[PDB]
């Protein structure tokens, strides 16, 4: 019986944010995402000088 | 010549077809399984042993056809001596897999410390170590004699040949024939009578065929080594006793005979690897 | 081109060997583990033989070293830990015998008992049912009925048909008979053979598993 | 009482709230990316010392050094270049399943089935290493925990709970309870300052370590979950599950954005990882094998077959530059 007071103050507490468009959510992803491919050994096979392993 | 077309042709087809089985196995035993577990390390012996011992034969072919040792006193220690070196490092093995099981199934609780793949790579080594005995005096005294019609490879012995040749002939019997078929016998006898009274092997349909299958691969495995050792020993023994004189019947039964002889060698990987249950439970 | 390095190198040697010693020595330990229901006699049965989580309990007999875990004090998913344990030598199943009246505990137990029988790591892993407080079995059979708690039972009510009509009703709920035995006893207060039973359901399973090991099956 | 129906309001005004800001479809902001192709890696290293199943691995900060714990009662400590063993500490509890190993580098921590968190120390006077202290007060089991500093250090318990110690003190400094389910997972953020969990319940939590209490709430998979991991950004991260389906949420947006499945996948997943640039995502399966997803498309891009029992632990350097997964096949590999 306690446990739906504490309950029914968390869902309160946690339906108050102020939410963002996906979008604009979607492309800070992808800007990033691209801003650093340069610098990523899996993904860019690295020269067998530079590779220590 | 019939006699030369039936000779060259049993052994040209013992030889094809050991190489071919033993290096298989060799290879799949080391490709996938690695060598993981002590039983794994005593097959790859047995068939190590046995495609040298193969590989010899086709020297003794050519040495048939022409009868003169074309390949000089290079080849000719180098050739007897791994002849007589892998009889017995190729029986021991066979003895000491058999040791083994024994222990493993008559004494469950010895087996804990005996048993370790470690101890394995000690016996295996130590078991070429003791067949050395026999490998090294016939290097030493291997040699190439010219005769009446050509060379031929030849043991001379010592300065008496009376009590020193018959030596080698009476040793190599007890020591390949009699331990062997005795411990092979007793070790895998006492085997199956405890085999009767385990719980899991008995008090079904179904168990008892696991049972059946048992003590059909045991016996098949003496059957084979009895039938393909037997002939050459007693027929070598006989050869010292009395004259046999040389008819063209003889030539064609000792050769075959020598043949029987390494058929032993071919069917290894049948029974040992071919019919083990691991080697069906990766394939 | 290894100046130093070469002692790094023998440090590494030097531990890989004790790695390899220290798990040949643990490897010569046969490892038991004890389910059971609710305190139904597995409090009991450790106290026959020699002697938070987990709790082990290392006792040896006859030169053989036995470790036996109970999991008796770990309350979550089942589920999410039991695969630790697969590889056991064999699982101690503890069944109190006095507990078919008291509460249709014998339906919980036994569904216990189906559960971990048939669980998917344990296909093949053998198990040892032990029957307990076989003596208040005695009188609380005389005045009640063993229909009560098995109500399709037609017999004489009294302890011979009774314990083996148990006995019966527990040993056939493993639907792989052709791979696991299940070994059974009626536990005996005094007589230290409860730890000789062990011994032997063991022995027989160290058999079968070199068996196994050769290639004989 | 009529609460028990009033919180069923809330649980419906809050779906209407995140529905409002969904206009992405994020498979259509990026149907304009070119595709990263093919991935081929080949095992250039096999580490082989262990027994019996491995059950953890973490990387050190160093990216040479890895800490790895298996069920034969040894955590050792190996070196990924040159292949050498430079610890192997004998543990009293032979069950045990995860690791640590402190950013600084001298410290590792290790719990398991005994409900109780260990820290070795590694640079010490007297040679070998000695057991600096035991954290106890759980009553489920250890299911992972991770470093903070060389001085506190979180962990998630099978009883429903997490927590943060301090170590010299050896006191549970703070408690966030509000699974229902085991925990079974755990990540920290780049910062430091919050963590996510994940539970049995199909659900994941963010708390945040300064306060003590929970954030927000994500919710989305049909069956239980094993293993959680941040994007490199601190703004999202990928959850594995038993319905063999990784998928990604977001912090800001606060919903699912992406799934990644495929037909011929019926396993389940026991480890996430994403890579340096967050580009691509790993995930290790019970099928022996591990995938390597596409995160911003979702279609594969390779595997890594090289395991003969399932995978049950994975990780990326920190400088991006190898994989290590490890197997109850009792090997670890380390691709590139
Ligand atoms: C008691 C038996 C005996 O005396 N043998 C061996 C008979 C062949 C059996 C070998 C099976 N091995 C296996 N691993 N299965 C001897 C028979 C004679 N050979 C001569 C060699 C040779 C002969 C001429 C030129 C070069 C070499 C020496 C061995």
């Amino acid at each position: 019986i306690a446990q739906a007071r504490k309950l029914v103050e968390q869902l309160k507490m946690e339906a108050n944010i102020d939410r963002i468009k996906v979008s604009k959510a979607a492309a800070d992803l992808m800007a990033y995402c691209e801003a650093h491919a340069k610098e990523d050994p899996l993904l860019t096979p690295v020269p067998a000088s530079e590779n220590p392993f | 010549m019939v006699t030369a077309i039936t000779i060259m042709a049993l052994y040209s087809i013992v030889c094809v077809v050991g190489l071919f089985g033993n290096f298989l196995v060799m290879y799949v035993i080391v490709r996938y399984t690695k060598m993981k577990t002590a039983t794994n390390i005593y097959i790859f012996n047995l068939a190590l042993a046995d495609a040298l011992a193969t590989s010899t034969l086709p020297f003794q072919s050519v040495n048939y056809l022409m009868g003169t040792w074309p390949f000089g006193n290079i080849l000719c220690k180098i050739v007897i001596s791994i002849d007589y070196y892998n009889m017995f490092t190729s029986i021991f093995t066979l003895c000491t897999m058999s040791v083994d099981r024994y222990i493993a199934v008559c004494h469950p609780v010895k087996a804990l410390d005996f048993r370790t793949p470690r101890n394995a790579k000690i016996v295996n080594v130590c078991n070429w170590i003791l067949s050395s005995a026999i490998g090294l005096p016939v290097m030493f005294m291997a040699t190439t004699k010219y005769r009446q019609g050509s060379i031929d490879c030849t043991l001379t012995f010592s300065h008496p040949t009376w009590y020193w040749e018959n030596l080698l002939k009476i040793c190599v019997f007890i020591f390949a024939f009699i331990m062997p078929v005795l411990i092979i016998t007793v070790c895998y006898g006492l085997m199956i009578l405890r085999l009767k009274s385990v719980r899991m092997l008995s008090g079904s349909k179904e168990k008892d065929r696991n049972l059946r299958r048992i003590t059909r691969m045991v016996l098949v495995v003496v059957a084979v080594f009895i039938v393909c050792w037997t002939p050459i020993h007693i027929y070598v023994i006989i050869k010292a006793l009395i004259t046999i004189p040389e008819t063209t019947f003889q030539t064609v039964s000792w050769h075959f005979c020598i043949a029987l002889g390494y058929t032993n060698s071919c069917l290894n990987p049948v029974l040992y690897a071919f019919l083990d249950e691991n080697f069906k439970r990766c394939f | 081109l290894s100046a130093e390095d070469k002692a790094a190198v023998e440090r590494s040697k030097m531990i890989d060997r004790n790695l390899r010693e220290d798990g040949e020595k643990a490897a010569r330990e046969v490892k038991l583990l004890l389910l059971g229901a609710g305190e139904s006699g597995k409090s009991t049965i450790v106290k026959q033989m020699k002697i938070t989580g987990i709790v082990e309990t290392h006792f040896t007999f006859k030169d053989l070293h036995f470790k036996m875990f109970d999991v008796g004090g770990q309350r979550s998913e089942r589920k999410k830990w039991i695969h630790c344990f697969e590889g056991v030598t064999a699982i101690i199943f503890c069944v109190a015998l006095s507990d078919y009246d008291l509460v249709n505990r014998m339906h919980e137990s036994m569904k216990l008992f189906d559960s971990i029988c048939n669980n998917k790591w344990f296909t093949d892993t053998s198990i040892i049912l032990f029957l307990n407080k076989k003596d208040l079995f005695e009188e609380k059979i005389k005045k009640s009925p063993l229909t009560i708690c098995y109500p399709e039972y037609a017999g004489s009510n009294t302890y011979e048909e009774a314990a083996a009509y148990i006995q019966c009703q527990f040993e056939d709920l493993n639907k792989r008979k052709d791979t696991k035995e299940i070994y059974t006893h009626f536990t005996c207060a005094t007589d230290t053979k409860n730890v000789q039973f062990v011994f032997d359901a063991v022995t027989d399973v160290i058999i079968k598993n070199n068996l196994k090991d050769c290639g004989l099956f | 009482d009529q609460l028990r129906q009033e919180a069923e309001q809330l649980k419906n005004q809050i779906r209407d709230a995140r529905k409002a800001c969904a206009d992405a479809t994020l498979s259509q902001i990026t149907n304009n990316i070119d595709p990263v192709g093919r991935i081929q890696m080949r095992t250039r290293r096999t580490l082989r010392g262990h027994l019996a199943k491995i059950y953890a691995m973490h990387w050190g900060t160093d990216s040479r050094l890895l800490v790895s714990a298996s069920q034969d009662g040894k955590l050792i400590i190996w070196d990924s270049y040159t292949t050498n063993k430079v610890h192997a500490i004998p543990l009293r509890s032979s069950w045990v399943m995860t690791c640590a190993y402190a950013p600084s580098g001298n410290y590792v921590a290790c719990g398991g089935l005994d409900n109780i968190c260990s820290i070795y120390n590694l640079k010490t006077r007297e040679g070998n290493v000695r057991v600096s202290r035991e954290l106890a007060g759980h009553t489920g089991y250890l299911s992972c925990c991770r470093f903070l500093d060389d001085n506190q250090i979180v962990t998630s318990s099978g009883d429903t709970t997490c927590a943060l110690w301090d170590i010299e003190t050896g006191q549970q400094t703070t408690t966030f309870t509000g699974h229902t389910g085991d925990v079974m997972s755990l990540s920290l953020a780049p910062d430091t300052r919050l963590f996510v969990s994940g539970a049995c319940d199909a659900s994941a939590k963010l708390w945040d370590v300064r306060e003590g209490m929970c954030r927000q709430t994500f919710t989305g998979h049909e069956s239980d979950i094993n293993a959680i991991c941040f994007f490199p950004n601190g703004n999202a991260f990928a959850t594995g599950s038993d319905d063999a389906t990784c998928r990604l949420f977001d912090l800001r947006a606060d919903q699912e954005l992406m799934t990644y499945s495929h037909d011929n996948i019926i396993c389940g997943i026991t480890s996430v990882s994403f890579s340096k640039s967050g580009r691509l995502l790993l995930a290790g399966y019970d099928d022996f094998n591990c995938n390597v997803w596409d995160a911003l498309k979702a279609d594969r891009a390779g595997v890594l077959a090289g395991h003969d029992n399932r995978v049950s632990c994975l990780g990326v350097t920190d400088d991006g530059m190898a994989v290590a997964t490890g197997s109850w096949d009792s090997f670890l590999k380390i691709w590139n």
